[PDB]
């Protein structure tokens, strides 16, 4: 941006000193500075920064599905000690028998 | 019973995990990113093509008032900057969206 403006103002007199399009040669250098030094770059910039954050949010989401299924073996393997109980008092029974 | 209902909650939950990113193919963030992108590639692109043009409103004439091939020393390299500054990147650049 720095190094931008100071080629842009460089054409100030060269922009405003002439009436006309493509033709004024000034206009294209400063807009090819201009959208490629900055609009270009910081879209791309931010482009970055976003995915970056895309990345760990689909990182996080991975882990969420991997901590659940961890989650349901515990709630299964609870209810699997209960039905075991249930067998061991059968088998006191049994005993009783 | 009860532990084949928590299997059960188990294969629900991902089913719904998976469905949820199935259908979110793409994020909110991953969409601005390529957006981002893809502006900043038709800002760059319009660059190197004005760029050129800019540079080839000189080279035009000499490229139409001399004739022949290496002998013009101008003709080929228009031809070759159109062909790596847009042609290529282009493909390069469609090839990566």
């Amino acid at each position: 941006a720095s190094r931008l403006a100071g080629a842009a103002a460089d054409l100030v007199p060269n922009i405003f000193g002439f009436a006309g399009g493509g033709s004024r040669w000034g206009a294209i250098a400063e807009a090819t500075g201009y959208v490629m030094e900055f609009s270009a770059n910081v879209m791309n910039t931010e482009a970055d920064k976003i995915s970056q954050s895309e990345t760990y949010r689909r990182r996080r989401q991975e882990w969420e599905i991997q901590r659940n299924n961890a989650e349901a073996e515990l709630k299964q393997i609870d209810a699997q000690l209960k039905s075991l109980a249930v067998r061991r008092e059968a088998a006191v029974l049994q005993k009783t028998s | 019973k009860t532990v084949l209902e928590k299997s059960k909650a188990g294969a629900q939950s991902r089913f719904d995990s998976y469905g949820k990113l199935y259908d979110e193919n793409i994020n909110a963030g991953e969409n601005q990113a390529m957006t981002l992108r893809a502006s900043a590639a038709g800002l760059t692109t319009a660059v190197q093509a004005s760029r050129l043009a800019g540079a080839a409103a000189d080279l035009v004439p000499n490229i139409f008032g001399f004739a022949g091939g290496g002998s013009r020393w101008g003709a080929i390299a228009e031809a070759t900057g159109y062909v790596m500054e847009f042609s290529a990147n282009v493909m390069n650049t469609e090839a990566d969206k």
